[PDB]
């Protein structure tokens, strides 16, 4: 009881144990769906005055 | 411009010395174009 207690001792404060965390788990959601991607000639266009016809 | 007989009593070939002032030419087009949408995204078909 006196002196067998868990107190903070220097080493035990030490900022790795929050720097080397990320905050990543915390901070995104579950998203569980396709990414968006698409060609050039689509979302461009089609260049239709450089041709013979 | 200021003087309505001469406005209101000429030809086809002239205008008021106040027309000088249309300074700002404005050219118009309308066209066609194509708007495909598939999976969600879309974009123009033609680009020039």
């Amino acid at each position: 009881l006196l002196r067998g207690f868990e107190s903070s001792l220097r080493g035990s404060r030490v900022r790795t144990q929050i720097d080397d965390k990320s905050f990543i788990p915390y901070t995104w959601q579950m998203i569980d769906v396709p990414l968006a991607a698409a060609k050039t000639s689509f979302i461009a266009g089609l260049d239709t005055r450089q041709q013979l016809a | 411009a200021t003087s309505p007989a001469a406005v209101l009593g000429n030809t086809e070939t002239v205008t008021a010395n106040t027309a000088t002032l249309l300074t700002a030419l404005n050219i118009y087009a309308k066209n066609y174009n194509v708007l495909r949408i598939m999976s969600g995204m879309g974009g123009l078909a033609y680009a020039n």
